[PDB]
């Protein structure tokens, strides 16, 4: 019975804190994919001057 | 009996120029 | 200008002179993808499913053909994205443009497709290639997380995350009568 | 009444955004000018103060506590789960 | 201005017989 | 307008094409898509996957 009881609490609070580290793991996915975005946008670009021999492969 | 194909090495020449802003 | 076009790209006009002018996405015949450029052979070969002959032999003359001077171009780092999103060739930059107002023309439209309960796994894989170039420590694990909201069990993942997003309002509404319910039976404790 | 209800659902759409609020703020004051011109001048003021005053510090520091808004919550509610608990844990 | 060797294929034929014991 | 019932022809050996036929799916919204844009836009490709 006291084990029941013990086993009941233990279960909850093992219950709680699974939820409490979810909400933190998606809170802070959220935010840095975000933000990243954000610096993805404002980088410098590629640049192009037609020259051929530059781009040569052998 | 014992019928092969070898490879034996060529060649082709390429020649290739710009076109200054694509016109 | 610029539009979006589809892969594989292949252009080849035979010039009269004998030649050949090449655009295409892929190489062939030692010829570099993406730079146009004008071709010769001096024997008869097949290039990009196409036979390039060796020219006649010419005479020359005194040339008329005109010479443009060269010009570097710099691009907005996600010009294939603004191209995709609109559908239709679109301007993206001047020749002679500064860094501050280039950047400063497609910033607002791009901020504003942001991360929707509904295709999360899609976006997460637009932001790695967004950010291959820049940061290819972070495009491989984004990539990951990517592939285990989609692929990993039938997807239930992605199905738990996408349902739990669009509950958030109802989970608020509870949340708040609970409380309700906490302050009154606290407070209904104190002597 | 038709002419107006054609680019109403688009128009709202353009919402303010945590990554460009000073250029937001200049647009609202432009879009405002004609109509209430002591509001204009109010606004092109708030804006100037986010992208000008020191560096722009101001306008960095919004910009990111805007970003932050899920975390901030995020830890709100873990101060309230051990707040109940301490106060219960209080009571005879 | 670009000058390049582009490999083009070809093959020659070469049969072979056995020697029974190596004699 | 008038629809007027055409004067009697002789019959002569035809040249005319005869296309195949050819069923095409449309996305269910194609009207919403086609209107938000205010422009002609490609919906699909003859032989694209559902
Ligand atoms: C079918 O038709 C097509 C055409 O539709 C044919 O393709 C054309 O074929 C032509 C051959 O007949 C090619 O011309 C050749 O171009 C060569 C490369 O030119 C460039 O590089 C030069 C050198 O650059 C380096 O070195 C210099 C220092 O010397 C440095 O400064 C550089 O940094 C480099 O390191 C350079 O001089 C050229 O510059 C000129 O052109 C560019 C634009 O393309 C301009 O921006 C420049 O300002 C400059 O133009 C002006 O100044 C020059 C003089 O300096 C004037 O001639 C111009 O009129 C103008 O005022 C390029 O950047 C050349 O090396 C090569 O030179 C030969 O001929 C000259 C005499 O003319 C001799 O002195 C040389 O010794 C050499 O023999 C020649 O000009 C065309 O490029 C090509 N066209 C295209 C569009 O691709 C094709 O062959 C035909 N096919 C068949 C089957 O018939
Ligand atoms: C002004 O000008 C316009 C033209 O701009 C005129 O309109 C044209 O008028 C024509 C009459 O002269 C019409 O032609 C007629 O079409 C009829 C319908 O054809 C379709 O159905 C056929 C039968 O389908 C059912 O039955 C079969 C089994 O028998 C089943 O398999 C089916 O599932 C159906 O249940 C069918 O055979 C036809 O198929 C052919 O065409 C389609 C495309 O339209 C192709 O996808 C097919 O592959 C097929 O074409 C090929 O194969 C056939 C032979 O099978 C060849 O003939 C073709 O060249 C080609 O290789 C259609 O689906 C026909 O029934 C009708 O047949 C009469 O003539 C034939 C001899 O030719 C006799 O044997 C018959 O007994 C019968 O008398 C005829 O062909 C045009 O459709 C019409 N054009 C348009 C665009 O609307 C207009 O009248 C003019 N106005 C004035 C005032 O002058
Ligand atoms: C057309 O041509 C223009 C001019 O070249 C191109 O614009 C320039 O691009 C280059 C290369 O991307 C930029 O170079 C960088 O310069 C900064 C320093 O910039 C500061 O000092 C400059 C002094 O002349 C000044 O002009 C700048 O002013 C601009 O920016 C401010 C702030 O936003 C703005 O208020 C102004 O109105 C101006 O717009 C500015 O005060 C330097 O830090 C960079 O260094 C990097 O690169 C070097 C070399 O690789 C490296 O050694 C360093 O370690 C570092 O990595 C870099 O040199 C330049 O800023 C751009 N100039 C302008 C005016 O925008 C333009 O791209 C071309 N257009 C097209 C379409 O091709
Ligand atoms: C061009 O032509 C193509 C081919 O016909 C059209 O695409 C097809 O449309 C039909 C009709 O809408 C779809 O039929 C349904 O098929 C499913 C079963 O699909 C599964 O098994 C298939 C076996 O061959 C397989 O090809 C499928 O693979 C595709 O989908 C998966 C998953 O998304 C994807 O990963 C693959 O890459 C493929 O894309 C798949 O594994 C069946 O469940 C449906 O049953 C309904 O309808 C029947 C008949 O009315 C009814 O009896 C049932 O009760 C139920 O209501 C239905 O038969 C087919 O899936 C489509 N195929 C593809 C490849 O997409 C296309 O629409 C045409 N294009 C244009 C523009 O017209
Ligand atoms: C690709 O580009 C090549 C350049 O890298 C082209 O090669 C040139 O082609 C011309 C064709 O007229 C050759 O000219 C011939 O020269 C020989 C004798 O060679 C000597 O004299 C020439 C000048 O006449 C001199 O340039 C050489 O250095 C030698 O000293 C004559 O017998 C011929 O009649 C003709 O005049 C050039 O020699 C040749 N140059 C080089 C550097 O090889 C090639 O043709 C191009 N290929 C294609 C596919 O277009
Ligand atoms: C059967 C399977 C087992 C069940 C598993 C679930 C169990 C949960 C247990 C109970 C706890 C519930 C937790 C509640 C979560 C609710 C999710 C909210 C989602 C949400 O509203 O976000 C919106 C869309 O993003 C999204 O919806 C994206 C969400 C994040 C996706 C990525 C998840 C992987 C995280 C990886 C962690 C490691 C990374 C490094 C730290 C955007 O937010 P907004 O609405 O505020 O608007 C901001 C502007 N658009
Ligand atoms: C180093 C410098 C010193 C540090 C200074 C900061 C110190 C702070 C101290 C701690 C307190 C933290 C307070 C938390 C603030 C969080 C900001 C939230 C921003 C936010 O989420 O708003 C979103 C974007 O707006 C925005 O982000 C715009 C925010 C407002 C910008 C204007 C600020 C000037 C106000 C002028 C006041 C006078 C005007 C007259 C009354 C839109 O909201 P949503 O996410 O709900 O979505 C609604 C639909 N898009
Ligand atoms: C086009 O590209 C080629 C290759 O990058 C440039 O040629 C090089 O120029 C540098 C000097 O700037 C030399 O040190 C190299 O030896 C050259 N390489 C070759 C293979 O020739 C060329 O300058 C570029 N620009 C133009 C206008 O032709
Ligand atoms: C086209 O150019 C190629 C270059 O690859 C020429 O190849 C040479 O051919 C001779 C025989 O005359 C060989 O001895 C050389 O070793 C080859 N050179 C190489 C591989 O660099 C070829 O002869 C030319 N073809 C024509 C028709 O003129
Ligand atoms: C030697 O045998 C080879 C077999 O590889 C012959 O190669 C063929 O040549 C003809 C041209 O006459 C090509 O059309 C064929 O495609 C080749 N066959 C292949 C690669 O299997 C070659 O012609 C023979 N050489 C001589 C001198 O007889
Ligand atoms: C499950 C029962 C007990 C209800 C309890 C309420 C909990 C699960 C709810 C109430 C308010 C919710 C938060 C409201 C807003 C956001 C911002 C979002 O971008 C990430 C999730 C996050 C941070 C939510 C996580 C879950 C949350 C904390
Ligand atoms: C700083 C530590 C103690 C955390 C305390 C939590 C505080 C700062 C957080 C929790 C929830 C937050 C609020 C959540 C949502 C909004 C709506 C937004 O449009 C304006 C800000 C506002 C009103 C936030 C202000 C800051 C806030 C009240």
């Amino acid at each position: 019975y006291t084990c029941c009881a013990t086993s009941s609490r233990v279960l909850a609070w093992i219950f709680l804190v699974c939820i409490l580290l979810i909400i933190v793991l998606v809170s802070c996915f959220v935010t840095i994919s975000r933000i990243q975005w954000n610096k993805d946008i404002q980088v410098l670009g590629p640049v192009i001057d037609w020259n051929v021999t530059q781009r040569a492969v052998y | 009996s014992l019928r092969m194909q070898h490879p034996v090495p060529k060649y082709v020449e390429v020649n290739m120029t710009s076109i200054p802003q694509g016109v | 200008w610029a539009e979006a076009v589809k892969e594989p790209f292949v252009q080849v006009n035979p010039l009269k002179n004998g030649s050949y002018l090449v655009l295409a996405s892929s190489t062939d015949c030692q010829i570099p993808p993406y730079v146009p450029s004008i071709v010769t052979v001096n024997e008869t070969t097949s290039c990009f499913g196409l036979d390039f002959k060796r020219p006649l032999v010419a005479e020359e003359r005194l040339s008329f053909e005109p010479r443009l001077p060269n010009l570097q171009l710099r691009l907005p780092h996600l010009v294939g994205i603004i191209a995709k999103i609109k559908g239709i060739k679109i301007e993206v930059t001047s020749s002679g443009e500064s860094i501050k107002e280039q950047i400063e023309r497609a910033k607002a439209e791009l901020l504003r497709l942001d991360i929707h309960e509904g295709d999360t796994p899609a976006w997460i894989q637009q932001l790695a290639a967004a950010t291959k170039d820049v940061w290819p420590a972070a495009a491989s694990a984004l990539q990951g997380i990517g592939n285990f909201l989609s692929g990993t069990a039938q997807g239930i993942f992605g199905t738990a995350f996408s349902l739990l997003g669009y509950l958030k309002p109802i989970l608020i509404g509870v949340g708040v009568i609970l409380l309700v319910i906490l302050i009154f039976k606290i407070v209904s404790w104190i002597p």
